[PDB]
């Protein structure tokens, strides 16, 4: 489903990376997470001579991160597999959720 | 050189390019080859404003930055050249003009250019184009400056490309266009001196895509004069028989011995002397292209062809002479 | 009737880490029943029913705090909307997170916390990834009654890393537990009582802590920023990649946040099992480096003495010939310290086809033993670290050189009360250190049994034993990795079900290079050599090799390494490859590309690639799978990414020792810990930091 | 137990893997066999390199780089320890 | 009365002329920041170089910036 | 068209329907874009016949019948004066890689 | 300065930092400033609250303007 | 509703929504018969196919989601028939009944890729002449894969090369809590 995509030929050799997004660090909450997204690596970005601003040559430089973004590892494998990617699938660390309670900052160093 | 891009049309090539005869035939392959590959041009134009205008596209926002400039006025052939890495040289005229004469169009530039380009210290690659065949001795005093140019380019500036082009072909050219409106003197096409030239002319993209390359090359194609002759060395009779090709026309050719040609373009050679009116541009009947088309010198010697560019030529036939099908 | 309910897995995919399957109490989540291990706060038995109630001071890692009260979920039956944070759920208790009672006082909150709180957010570094605003623009009232003073704050001089402006800062109370907790070293401070509440040193006192740039990250407002990241972009502008970092071999994960073609922002990312969600501020603040100083186009060395950019023809020509004419056993290949693990393999498959034998990583000194791999990791993992009972951290000052084990040990000497001994030069420890000796006389005291430590050692159920790869470079190193071994076996200390036995490393490459057998083999290397192939190293001595070697810095910075090559050769950054790192504990992560590289540089294994086909050495691959392929071939352990795999090997293979030497005491590997690399020493951000000493 | 490998070889690379099946008796082989081999190389790089289902071969760096690689699928300790000779004769 | 255009129409009148305003310019006067107030400028675009507007880049503009974020060495 | 395309069989069925309808098309081909003096009949055909042959490994019928359904497309708008020809005649190792860029 | 040497290529207008750090700073009664904006509240910027507890200045940080105790 | 209880309980297969207009996800076989059904019936008249929305779902196995919008002007509702096709599956076509069905489901192919079973002139409506690619997919990026075009000496011609324009900036405003 490569070729009956349209997608040029040259596009259809890259190698993507199917990661799900970490939590973004700064901000304590979990409301973005688990949306597992391909990245088309896309770092060919030069900046166009005339005026400051930045100037992508290849086509997937923002459909990795807008508007593409699956729900699942096996639908993002799939999807970059059907189009004939190289998806190399980085998992997501997860945290873990070791017991804490209160009473453990009032501890008792004995004597 | 500082080449931060992929391809062109947003890339950058480091080549700040001023490509001095840009408004013309030659230019606007030659501009669109190094605004494409994603790179400055300076485009110079010498009057009206709608000269570089079919060149403001073919460049990226600023990639083709046409600039006006007097050709007989230093100081501004050196602003032109501030800011600038390449300096091409397409300037030269076939015919005498009343205000700009032989030597004032083709050598008296070409060693100014040159020599304003060696005090802008920082011109790295200065090409130089000259006909093909244009060694001192050659009949035609468009030649003869030309070779001039050469001889002053190199001296006044060393580590200069000179390419050599032979008659070039292409749409808007000055060696098809003017036979063709003359097939539109039913038929007649007044090959000169019975077709014996034996000149090879090249597709005029393929001499922008060599006057490109010795840019992108190495240290190599500096001072190096090259020859931009291209395939199927041919003679004026045969080329013309293309062009009858394309354009749907019954070959209706008359010879024209030399003497007949240069008293049918002994007018149009007072130039200097009607001063109150300019005369139209010589199309086809120019005395000094005829002093050229007598003696077949247009083919290239042992010096530097294409093949030193790992480049090949286009054919003269099919698409690269597509351009007559417009005057079917 | 035959409903389809939501799955409701936990917040974010979080583990929950039963003690037992025992203890399970189970309790009822806006009515769906959850099991979650006896001492869950109500906040965690919410996390694990995939209910997020919003929360301004409860940090997992930190402390649990009520400096708020944003969370109020209403329990069942308790008079009062209670904190979820501190609540432990009990078994049976019902939680109602969005009953009309719990979001007015979600509601209350976040009018208080918006009341005296300043409209700085268009100004404020942190205004689009904000808790407050993404609190108030979900859970909080869409408008405010106070319309009256807000009260205002000066802003403290907080170092040249965290800006400060606490006027924002809504006093939860988080920076100050995270820099008492994990930093360790007790500088912020809740000063005053009331609404003239003021977090900070009460005395102008930079945080001369490392490690205390990730408050920005702990903090849920923008009061703490990154003052290197003063303004420069935005919280969308910035496209993140999931990469990780070379500074330091702890190798901690990273989100390079990068707007266009440079790398603006370097934020950490979850991975509890390397850094769980802080990094050193030498990794924070090393992105300055990537975009000064770099190397961008091939220059060789004309006639004269100062450079000549050619290109990449030129330059990989001039090498190859060179090459060619010189002794093989003259080529030495040293490999940067930020080399990733293909660029190391390229460059020993080509020095080694070229006839020599003389690649090594900047770091490892003479006679390094890369044969077992327990011998150069970190066996416990750096999460293992926190099952310890006593460390002994031989010489290795791991607050300077990799900084996350040291907060794993600091973490674990604050949670679990853990003794920890010292044998090294005199430092500074944010915990309780416990110096025993400065030189490896007091390794031998350990090593016979005759000191009042080694009798913790023995007693202790799980023990680590921390020994720093710094002292490989002294010349008695197998007469100190023998007495650390005996110290091991007469401790117990390397079990079967521990391992307790343990060595980091400072440098990136050093972990994959010692994998990849990038072994120094002796001296006479380096000197009476003549192709000196530095491969990105800069703090290789360039006074030993010799003035007539044509050194070729294949580097990205050049610090003094490019001053002395006769052709250098620009190579991308860490960020700008894929590269395969291996660090401490044997993990082994992967960069992705963020930012394309600079000017004309290539990746490392391309420039040594080309630069061996280009000097006639057909090398089979020529791509990154097949130099990954050929990795698999010489070390499978740097192919299978994202996994770290333990070395099955005690010490008990090791041959035989010599004697230890009583003079030179262990010596300071890392003088600076801000200037360790080239990254971090052309960096803008770094040297100033000096100031913080 | 063989000594002159250090004066022969230039590395030797051994991919056993830490708790499979097979390549036991490849762990087996360096259990019994590491101790006594680099007591009598004491600089050779007697590379032990640790996986999870990696095949156990036993590689080999000879003087200009080459390579041989020796599959120790099912070879038991003294079938790898020849194995191991064999390596050491092909290169002097 | 020749080489005219519009806006050649200053800031102070051009709100009274197009109607949005009812306050003639001898009014707007008053109004008008001292501190960086700056006289109108006929918008000239196409005259000539050095008065027509240039970006930062554009080879005409004297000072014509680098954008290269890294600075290289 | 109805897939009918419920096995390999009549998928190819229909390939090779599509073969003999571009090549007994390709006269037209060669008249409307003027191909009849720089492209040879066995030219064209060989390059219809590379195309369905470099998308021969589809194991899957829809997909070979979505394919034949975007030349079938190509094809019409070849035909009909819909696209122009200046394509029509185009339609018809690693180091020097390294030498230009870093991907 | 250097920052608005990025922006502004005339140098011959006075560059706004300096248009703001010649302006004086602006003597108050309280502990707390307001600094709406110009003068209108609602053409000004977010209101901005201002703590003059220190000595020197307190600069406004969306208007640059400066503020003293003035006890 | 009246026009769950008559519909034959497999035409309405998958799903059945109750607001936001009422929909029968149903399957693609069933459609055009569904479709049959709703219009030539006395107390379901619809005769009015406003609408086919191409939807497209990447995460789903049946990518795309063909969603045929109803008006029945005689009672005055709206039902939505939606179905589920991907990439490879030819869905049938409703030109038959409804000739308004034409252009949008040749939208709905140009868009999408969602080839229409006997859908007489199913051919690209909206995209360019040359267009390979199908634009309003999600993997589809904004920009285009080689859709600049520009004038050059191939004169009288825009080529059509590979693209290349100030990189669209994402903004990844998604804030967490939702
Ligand atoms: N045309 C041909 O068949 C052949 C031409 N060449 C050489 O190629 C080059 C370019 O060819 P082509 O473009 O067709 O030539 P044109 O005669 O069309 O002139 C091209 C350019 O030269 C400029 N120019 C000519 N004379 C002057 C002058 N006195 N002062 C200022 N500018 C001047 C023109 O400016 P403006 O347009 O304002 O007049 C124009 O920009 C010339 O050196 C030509 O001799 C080589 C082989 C044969
Ligand atoms: S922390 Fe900053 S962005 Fe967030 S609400 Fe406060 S002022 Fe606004
Ligand atoms: S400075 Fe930040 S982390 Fe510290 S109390 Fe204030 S808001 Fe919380
Ligand atoms: S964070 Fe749990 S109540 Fe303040
Ligand atoms: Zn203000």
């Amino acid at each position: 489903i490569g070729k009956v995509s349209g997608i040029p030929e040259e596009h259809l050799s890259r190698k993507v990376i199917i990661y799900s997004p970490a939590r973004t660090a700064t901000q304590s909450g979990s409301g973005k997470l688990g949306k597992w997204k391909i990245n088309f690596v896309s770092t060919l970005k030069w900046e166009n001579p005339l005026m400051g601003w930045t100037s992508t040559g290849d086509p997937y430089a923002n459909v990795g991160d807008s508007a593409l973004a699956f729900d699942s590892e096996e639908a993002a494998k799939s999807f970059a597999e059907r189009h004939g990617w190289d998806y190399k699938v980085k998992k997501p660390n997860t945290p873990l959720l070791k017991v804490k309670s209160y009473s453990d900052n009032f501890k008792w160093k004995g004597n | 050189l500082a080449r931060k891009g992929t391809g062109g049309r947003s890339s950058v090539s480091g080549i700040v390019a001023t490509v001095f005869g840009a408004t013309g035939f030659l230019g606007r392959y030659l501009v669109q080859q190094l605004a494409k590959m994603g790179s400055q041009v300076l485009v110079p134009f010498r009057g009206s404003e709608d000269s570089p205008r079919h060149l403001k596209l073919m460049g990226d926002l600023g990639q083709v930055v046409p600039m006006k400039f007097d050709p007989r006025d230093e100081d501004s052939i050196k602003a032109v050249m501030a800011k600038a890495n390449v300096v091409i040289n397409l300037i030269g005229r076939e015919y005498e003009t009343r205000n700009f004469s032989f030597e004032d169009a083709n050598h008296h530039i070409a060693e100014k250019l040159a020599l304003v380009a060696k005090e802008h210290g920082g011109i790295m690659r200065y090409i130089q184009v000259s006909c093909l065949g244009a060694s001192v001795s050659s009949p035609s005093r468009m030649l003869r400056a030309k070779a001039a140019a050469e001889e002053a380019v190199l001296n006044a500036l060393p580590e200069a490309t000179i390419m050599r082009p032979a008659t070039m072909i292409g749409t808007e050219d000055r060696i098809l266009n003017p036979w063709s409106m003359f097939v539109k003197k039913y038929g007649f096409l007044p090959l000169i001196g019975g077709g014996t030239t034996k000149f090879q002319p090249v597709y005029v993209v393929d001499v922008a895509a060599a006057i490109v390359a010795a840019l992108k090359d190495d240290g190599s194609s500096m001072g190096k004069t090259y020859e931009l002759g291209g395939p199927d060395v041919f003679t004026t009779h045969e080329l013309a028989e293309i062009m009858y090709d394309m354009i749907r026309e019954w070959p209706r050719y008359v010879k024209l011995p030399f003497p007949i040609a240069k008293a049918m373009a002994a007018p149009r050679d007072f130039m200097v002397n009607k001063v109150p009116f300019p005369l139209p541009s010589p199309q086809i009947f120019n005395l000094d292209q005829i002093n050229a088309l007598t003696t077949d010198t247009l083919v290239s010697d042992n010096a530097l062809k294409f093949q030193d560019l790992d480049l090949v030529p286009h054919k003269l036939k099919g698409y690269p002479v597509e351009f007559l099908i417009q005057y079917r | 009737p035959t409903q389809i309910l939501p799955p409701r897995n936990p917040v974010g995919g979080a583990r929950v880490h039963f003690s037992n399957p025992e203890d399970a109490i189970e309790v009822f989540v806006d009515g769906y029943a959850v099991k979650v291990p006896k001492g869950f706060t109500v906040l965690q038995a919410c996390e694990v029913a995939g209910v997020d109630i919003p929360r301004f001071c409860y940090h997992s890692r930190l402390s649990i705090a009520g400096n708020c009260r944003m969370c109020l979920v209403e329990v069942e039956k308790s008079p009062k909307p209670v904190a979820s944070c501190a609540m432990p759920a009990l078994p049976g208790m019902k939680i109602k997170t969005d009953t009309p009672i719990a979001k007015k006082a979600r509601e209350g909150v976040m009018e208080f916390l918006l009341m005296n709180h300043p409209l700085d957010c268009p100004i404020c570094d942190q205004g689009g990834e904000c808790d407050l605003q993404d609190q108030s623009m979900a859970f909080g009232s869409d408008r405010g009654r106070f319309t009256e003073m807000k009260r205002s704050v000066v802003d403290k001089n907080l170092g040249p890393l965290v800006k400060t402006v606490m006027t924002r800062c809504i006093q939860c109370t988080r920076c100050v537990r995270f820099a008492s907790e994990v930093a360790g070293v007790q500088d912020l401070g809740i000063l005053g009582r009331g609404s003239g509440e003021e977090i900070g040193t009460y005395v102008e006192k930079l945080m001369t802590s490392e490690l205390s740039g990730n408050v920005i990250d702990i903090c849920p407002v923008g009061a703490l920023t990154s003052k290197p990241f003063a303004f420069k972009a935005r919280n969308w502008e910035l496209k993140a990649t999931e990469t990780i970092d070379v500074s330091d071999a702890v190798g901690s994960n990273i989100r390079v946040d990068s707007r266009g073609p440079e790398v603006m922002r370097i934020i950490p990312r979850l991975n509890e099992d390397i850094n769980e969600e802080w990094i050193s501020d030498k990794t924070r603040f090393c992105y300055d480096g990537l975009k000064r100083q770099r190397l961008s186009d091939p220059m060789i060395r004309d006639s004269d003495g100062r450079f000549k950019a050619v290109s990449w023809r030129d330059a990989l020509a001039v090498v190859g010939d060179i090459i060619h004419q010189v002794k093989p056993d003259e080529i030495v290949g040293v490999a940067g310290q930020l080399s990733d693990a293909e660029s190391m393999m390229v460059l020993k498959d080509f020095v080694n086809r070229m006839g020599s034998d003389n690649v090594w990583c900047e770091g490892t000194a003479a006679g390094v033993d890369a044969d077992l791999r327990y011998s150069y990791l970190m066996n416990t993992s750096i999460s293992g670290l926190e099952n310890a009972d006593l460390f002994l951290l031989i010489g290795t000052q791991p607050r300077v050189e990799a900084a996350m084990v040291n907060a794993r040990i600091c973490k674990t000497v604050r949670a679990s009360n853990a003794k920890v001994g010292y044998v090294g030069p005199p430092a500074e420890f944010n915990y309780d250190c416990k110096h025993l000796g400065t030189g490896p006389d007091t390794l031998k005291e350990i090593a016979e049994g005759r000191h009042p430590f080694c009798t913790a050692l023995k007693n202790a159920k799980n023990p680590a034993i921390i020994v720093g790869a710094g002292l490989f470079n002294r010349t008695d190193k197998n007469a100190i990795l023998s007495s650390v071994e005996s110290i091991a076996q007469a401790n117990n200390v390397v079990r079967p079900d521990w391992n307790g036995l343990n060595f980091l490393l400072q440098y990136a490459a050093q972990a994959a290079a010692l994998d990849l057998g990038l072994i120094q083999q002796s001296a006479k290397a380096l000197e009476s050599a003549k192709f000196v192939y530095l491969m990105g190293a800069d703090d290789v001595n360039v006074d030993k090799i010799p003035k007539d070697a044509f050194v070729v810095y294949q580097g990205h910075h050049g610090d003094k390494a490019v001053y002395r090559a006769n052709v250098i050769l620009p190579a991308s950054a860490f960020t700008e490859k894929e590269g395969t790192y291996e660090n401490t504990e044997g993990f082994t992560q992967q960069t992705v590309p963020a930012v394309p590289t600079v000017g004309d540089a290539r990746d490392d294994w391309k420039i040594v690639r080309a630069l061996s086909e280009v000097s006639g050495v057909k090398l089979p691959y020529n791509s990154i799978e097949g130099v990954r392929s050929r990795i698999k071939s010489v070390a499978p352990n740097l192919v299978h990414t994202d996994e770290r795999e333990p070395a099955a090997f005690g010490p008990s293979l090791k041959p035989e020792c010599k004697e230890a030497m009583s003079t030179t005491p262990f010596q300071t590997v890392v003088e600076n810990f801000y200037m360790t690399n080239s990254i971090t020493r052309a960096s803008k951000i770094m040297a100033q930091c000096s100031a913080v000493l | 137990w063989r000594g002159s490998i250090s004066k022969s070889m230039k590395e030797l690379r051994i991919l056993l893997c830490q708790s499979s099946p097979a390549s036991a008796p490849t762990r087996t082989f360096v259990e019994k066999n590491y101790k006594d081999l680099k007591s009598l190389n004491p600089k050779l790089p007697i590379l032990i390199r640790e996986c999870s289902g990696v095949q156990p071969q036993m590689w080999a760096r000879y003087d200009m780089g080459v390579e041989r690689c020796v599959n120790l699928d099912g070879l038991t300790e003294p079938q790898i320890l020849k194995a191991l000779e064999n390596l050491v004769k092909s290169g002097a | 009365k020749d080489r005219y255009n519009a806006s050649q129409v200053p800031a102070e009148w051009h709100g009274w002329l197009h109607f949005i305003t009812d306050h003639t310019g001898d009014e707007l006067l008053s109004l008008k920041p001292k501190r960086y107030g700056l006289e109108h400028k006929e918008n000239f675009s196409g005259e000539g170089d050095a008065y027509i507007y240039h970006s930062k880049g554009h080879t005409l503009n004297p000072g014509q910036k680098n954008w290269t974020r890294y600075q290289s060495w | 068209v109805p897939p009918n395309s419920a096995n390999l069989t009549e998928a190819r069925r229909r390939v090779f329907d599509f073969f003999r309808a571009a090549c007994r098309s390709i006269p037209t081909i060669m008249d409307i874009y003027n191909l009849q003096d720089v492209v040879a009949p066995s030219q064209l055909r060989y390059a219809i016949s590379a195309q369905i042959r470099n998308n021969a490994h589809i194991t899957d019928p829809k997909v070979i019948d979505l394919l034949i359904f975007k030349g079938m497309e190509e094809l019409t708008d070849i035909v009909d004066h819909a696209k122009q020809r200046h394509h029509i005649i185009g339609q018809y190792d690693f180091l020097k890689n390294f030498y230009t860029s870093n991907y | 300065g250097n920052h608005t040497a990025k922006w502004m290529q005339d140098r011959s207008k006075k560059s706004p930092m300096e248009l703001i750090s010649e302006v004086p700073p602006i003597k108050v009664d309280g502990r707390i400033v307001a600094c709406e904006g110009d003068t209108n509240p609602a053409l000004g910027h977010p209101i901005e609250f201002i703590c003059l507890d220190l000595n020197e200045p307190a600069i406004c940080k969306y208007c640059g303007l400066r503020y003293v105790q003035d006890h | 509703k009246y026009s769950w209880e008559t519909l034959p309980k497999k035409w309405v297969k998958k799903m059945e929504r109750s607001e936001h207009g009422n929909r029968f996800d149903t399957n693609t076989d069933y459609l055009f018969q569904l479709l049959c059904f709703l219009k030539l019936h006395t107390y379901t008249r619809v005769q009015v196919l406003i609408d086919i929305c191409g939807v497209d779902y990447p995460s789903r196995k049946r990518r795309f989601e063909v969603v045929y919008n109803l008006l029945s002007t005689r009672y005055n509702s709206r039902i939505r028939v939606q179905t589920s096709a991907d990439e490879v599956t030819r869905i049938s076509s409703v030109v038959s009944l409804f000739p308004s069905a034409g252009w949008w489901e040749r939208e709905v192919w140009d868009m999408f890729g969602v080839s229409f079973i006997n859908h007489p002139d199913l051919r690209r409506i909206l995209t360019d002449y040359g267009f390979e690619g199908h634009p309003l997919r999600k993997d589809f990026p904004l920009s285009g894969y080689v859709q600049v075009r520009y004038d050059d000496p191939e004169k009288r011609v825009v080529s059509e090369p590979i693209e290349m324009t100030q990189e669209f900036r994402y903004f990844d405003f998604a804030s967490p809590w939702e």
